RNA sequence: GUGAAAUGCGCAGAUACCGGGAGGAACGCCGAUGGCGAAGGCAGCCACCUGGUCCACCCGUGACGCUGAGGCGCGAAAGCGUGGGGAGCAAACCGGAUUAGAUACCCGGGUAGUCCACGCCCUAAACGAUGCGCGCUAGGUCUCUGGGUCUCCUGGGGGCCGAAGCU
């Protein structure tokens, strides 16, 4: 919430976009941030480079607080998921372990039309 | 590699309760092991299924473990 | 399913003879019984379509039995039927 | 008269009066529809994988018995009326599997 | 479930009737001062005040029991299922073996020669009434007390139920028939059970004279009134609303929500 | 969100994350070249009720068989009646985009419906586009399921390759 050494972080990786939001061992966040949040508009905000970006920014602030070691935690499949991995543990940040967590039912809400 | 029906000893597999013996089976995320690497036959294939799926049930065995460090 | 000593009662029953376990006698009755107990599980599951047909058949094969026991012999055939309360 | 493998998940934390307790009403359900008990495998407290009613733990009991089938499903009714017991799964006893000889 | 009839007259041939299949051979109430009387279409002023009633057809009241806390532990045996005129539901003439007789509203399943009982004590099941606190949550019920020792009224309409929704606190959330979520107190007893007579909402009373042996009049359309009489009272050539649809008293009856807003019993519902 | 966008949502605090709760629908892995059914069709788990089917023993009846106009029953989806249910999805509908136009393909919304009860409807690429029963005419391999001391033998299904032959 306000001031703790340990954390982890969450990716999520959408095909339009990909978003990091790092929060204390509870669940509760400190920050985040995002393709959007780093600067590009639409199909970019899905580009790696940007979640790249996004992971690194989320980090630095995360920094700030005080933050040194997370537990990173992905969802999603966007071109994205391992380079914001991969832009984790290069911030300097301590990648205590990776782990997948990614919703999937085991049939039960019809998709879109897709 | 190693089927999972040699790498264990005699057992019955409609004993939903000896979780060390299923536990095996059970995929390194609690997928039901395919039938093409645990080694087992048709028939027998089906009733371990079935009882994993009791276990499940019972709590004694997981639906989903999640895929760690990747 | 229907008792195994309660298919007895009624083999040791109708059997013309010790281990008449095939007659015609004995397959119309045997029929009959399976017949009801389908009757009664129809009465309550409406919604059960194919055990229906299930019962058609059984209908229908206690029919050829009884043409041919009628054909074959109408004395042995008048009991039969008077006496499983049949034909309506 | 069938065969059958009674399991019941029980409350973990709880203590072992009201555990007993809890068994006292299983006891009678059982026979108040013609249970004739067999061997019983009380293995009591145990670790499961989903955490079932917010517990990670759960006590079981694992009975067995004979009785008239028509009413295997009354009693597991009757069974799980109770809130301590967090699950409850009666079984028709089988021949079992020998695999892998 | 319900009662045609082949259309050898008009209206007759839209006109459906209720199978009093249930109603165990009782027509005569259990006079045992049981019934009471009623009559009544205006106020203690000699003015109106409900429009358009009185007509009915002279009916003894049946004098039901919706407290049934009186006679904790003491089982009764229900003697027989009754028509009551007064209510949309069907009663249920119960012998508590105490010897003392009574009536109640016979919910869905009731039937005669079966067992019934008050008290917390008591197994849950059709016709059992017991608090709240005792009722195992997500159980259908009826009959129910809105306070405690205050008497039942929630649910008693013909095949209406409430239905448990979880404790909290010495209250219990629960859904009214009407879809309505609020906390009813823990001490309320409530009978076990869905309300009787549940095929009631498909009569067809099929000619204008059944709603009169009802005792409802005919009820006329301000539309086709005098502006003296009405607000719609334009009636001019079959006219439209002169906007916005009033009562004939003249607030709107469109929308418009009249329940008071401070009203302490507020702090207790949830939608 | 997409090809890119826009409509839409969001400082009245959305997205992302955590906790508690409500509700409907559908059953991941096992799962397949698989299984069952007369067809339409049938997939989490449990119990009850029930149909068909296959193998062994050589036990019973003694041709009681086959087909079957009309009759009767069943009959995906959509649709209809009464009442209930309604999370997701979604004809119609509204908006955004694209375009010469776009009453569409894409996007944001969204109703009947899809779900349950009872009752109608009775159609289909209801397709193996191959009516049912029986007997007879090389084999090779793959698999499902029964019986038997069992690098195999013998029934019952499911595919492929192919004698003769047919076309
Ligand atoms: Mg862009
Ligand atoms: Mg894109
Ligand atoms: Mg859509
Ligand atoms: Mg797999
Ligand atoms: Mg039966
Ligand atoms: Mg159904
Ligand atoms: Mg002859
Ligand atoms: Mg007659
Ligand atoms: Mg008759
Ligand atoms: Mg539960
Ligand atoms: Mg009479
Ligand atoms: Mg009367
Ligand atoms: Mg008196
Ligand atoms: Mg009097
Ligand atoms: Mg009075
Ligand atoms: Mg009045
Ligand atoms: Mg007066
Ligand atoms: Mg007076
Ligand atoms: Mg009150
Ligand atoms: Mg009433
Ligand atoms: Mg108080
Ligand atoms: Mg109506
Ligand atoms: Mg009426
Ligand atoms: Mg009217
Ligand atoms: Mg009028
Ligand atoms: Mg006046
Ligand atoms: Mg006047
Ligand atoms: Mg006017
Ligand atoms: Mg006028
Ligand atoms: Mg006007
Ligand atoms: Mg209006
Ligand atoms: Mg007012
Ligand atoms: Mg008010
Ligand atoms: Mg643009
Ligand atoms: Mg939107
Ligand atoms: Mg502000
Ligand atoms: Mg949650
Ligand atoms: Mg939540
Ligand atoms: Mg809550
Ligand atoms: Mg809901
Ligand atoms: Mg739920
Ligand atoms: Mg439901
Ligand atoms: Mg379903
Ligand atoms: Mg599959
Ligand atoms: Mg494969
Ligand atoms: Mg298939
Ligand atoms: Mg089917
Ligand atoms: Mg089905
Ligand atoms: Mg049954
Ligand atoms: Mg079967
Ligand atoms: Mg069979
Ligand atoms: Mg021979
Ligand atoms: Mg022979
Ligand atoms: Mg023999
Ligand atoms: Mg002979
Ligand atoms: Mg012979
Ligand atoms: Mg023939
Ligand atoms: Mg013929
Ligand atoms: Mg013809
Ligand atoms: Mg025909
Ligand atoms: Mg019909
Ligand atoms: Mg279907
Ligand atoms: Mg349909
Ligand atoms: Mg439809
Ligand atoms: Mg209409
Ligand atoms: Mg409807
Ligand atoms: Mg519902
Ligand atoms: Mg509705
Ligand atoms: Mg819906
Ligand atoms: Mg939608
Ligand atoms: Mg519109
Ligand atoms: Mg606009
Ligand atoms: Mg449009
Ligand atoms: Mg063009
Ligand atoms: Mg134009
Ligand atoms: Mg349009
Ligand atoms: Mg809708
Ligand atoms: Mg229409
Ligand atoms: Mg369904
Ligand atoms: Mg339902
Ligand atoms: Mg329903
Ligand atoms: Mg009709
Ligand atoms: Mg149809
Ligand atoms: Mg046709
Ligand atoms: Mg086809
Ligand atoms: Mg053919
Ligand atoms: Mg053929
Ligand atoms: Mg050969
Ligand atoms: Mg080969
Ligand atoms: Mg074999
Ligand atoms: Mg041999
Ligand atoms: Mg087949
Ligand atoms: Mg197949
Ligand atoms: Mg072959
Ligand atoms: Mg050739």
């Amino acid at each position: 919430k306000r001031q703790v050494a340990s954390g982890r972080a969450y990716i999520h990786a959408s095909y339009n976009n990909t978003i990091v939001t790092i929060t204390d061992p509870d669940g509760n966040p400190i920050t985040w941030s995002s393709g959007g949040v780093i600067g590009y508009k639409g199909s970019r905000k899905g580009t790696p480079y940007a979640a790249q970006l996004a992971a690194l920014d989320a980090a630095k602030k995360a920094m700030a607080y005080g933050m040194q070691s997370v537990d990173v935690i992905v969802r999603g499949t966007g071109a994205g998921r391992e380079q914001a991995i991969r832009a984790l543990q290069a911030s300097g940040l301590q990648v205590k372990s990776i782990v997948d967590d990614t919703p999937v039912p085991h049939n039960g809400c019809r998709p879109k039309k897709k | 590699k190693a089927k999972v029906k040699a790498t264990l000893g005699e057992f019955d597999l409609r004993d939903y309760r000896n979780v060390e013996v299923l536990k095996r089976f059970l995929s390194e995320t609690g997928k039901i092991l395919p039938r093409r690497r645990t080694g087992l036959s048709a028939k027998e294939q089906r009733i371990l299924a079935k009882t994993i799926k009791r276990a499940r049930i019972l709590g004694l065995l997981p639906f989903t473990e999640k895929l760690v460090r990747k | 399913p229907i008792t195994k000593e309660e298919k007895q009662k009624v083999i040791q029953e109708f059997a013309r003879f010790p281990g008449d376990t095939g007659s015609t006698e004995v397959q119309v009755a045997l029929l009959t019984l399976r017949i009801n107990r389908l009757s009664e599980h129809l009465k309550v599951h409406k919604k059960d379509h194919h055990s229906h047909r299930g019962l058609l058949m059984m209908v229908g094969q206690r029919r050829r039995l009884l043409r041919y026991l009628q054909r074959e012999d109408p004395e042995r055939y008048r009991a039969l039927i008077e006496k499983l309360g049949i034909r309506g | 008269m069938r065969r059958y493998e009674v399991n019941i998940v029980l409350n973990p934390n709880l203590d072992q009066s009201q555990l007993a307790l809890e068994k006292e009403i299983i006891q009678r359900a059982l026979e108040n529809y013609g249970a004739r008990v067999e061997k019983v495998e009380e293995l009591g407290l145990r670790r499961l994988a989903y955490p079932i009613a917010k517990d990670p733990q759960g006590y079981f009991l694992w009975y067995q018995v004979e009785m008239p089938e028509d009413r295997v499903n009354d009693l597991a009714r009757e069974l799980r009326i109770r809130d301590n017991v967090r699950r409850v799964m009666v079984v028709k006893s089988q021949e079992p599997f020998l695999a892998n000889a | 479930a319900v009662k045609k009839f082949k259309p050898y007259t008009p209206s007759r041939r839209f006109m459906t009737v209720a199978d009093f299949s249930e109603i165990t051979k009782t027509e005569p109430e259990k006079s045992l001062v049981k019934p009471l009387k009623k009559t009544g279409g205006r106020n203690n002023q000699g003015r109106i005040t409900v429009r358009f009633r009185g007509g009915g057809h002279k009916r003894l009241y049946r004098i039901i029991d919706f407290k049934r806390w009186d006679k904790v532990g003491i089982p009764a045996k229900v003697a027989a299922i009754e028509y009551d005129p007064n209510r949309s539901a069907r009663i249920a003439l119960l012998h508590y073996v105490d010897g003392e007789k009574r009536y109640i509203i016979a919910p869905d399943g009731l039937q005669v020669g079966q067992q019934v009982v008050a008290g917390p004590d008591a197994p849950i099941q059709v016709g059992n009434a017991l608090p709240l606190r005792f009722i195992p949550v997500g159980t259908v019920v009826h009959a129910v007390e809105l306070e405690p020792k205050k008497g039942a009224k929630l649910a008693r309409a013909a095949g209406t139920s409430a239905q448990i929704q979880g404790r909290e606190g010495d209250y219990v959330i629960l859904r009214l028939p009407s879809g309505e979520l609020r906390k009813v107190h823990g001490e309320c007893y409530a009978t076990v059970g869905a309300v009787g007579n549940a095929d009631h909402k498909n009569i067809v009373l099929g000619k204008a004279g059944r709603s009169r042996w009802l005792g409802r009049r005919p009820h006329v359309r301000g539309a086709a009134m005098n502006p003296v009489d009405h607000p719609h009272g334009g009636g001019e050539g079959r006219a439209p609303r002169g906007r916005p649809p009033a009562s004939p008293w003249g607030w709107q009856t469109k929308g418009l929500k009249t329940r008071k807003r401070r009203k302490p019993s507020s702090r207790f519902i949830i939608a």
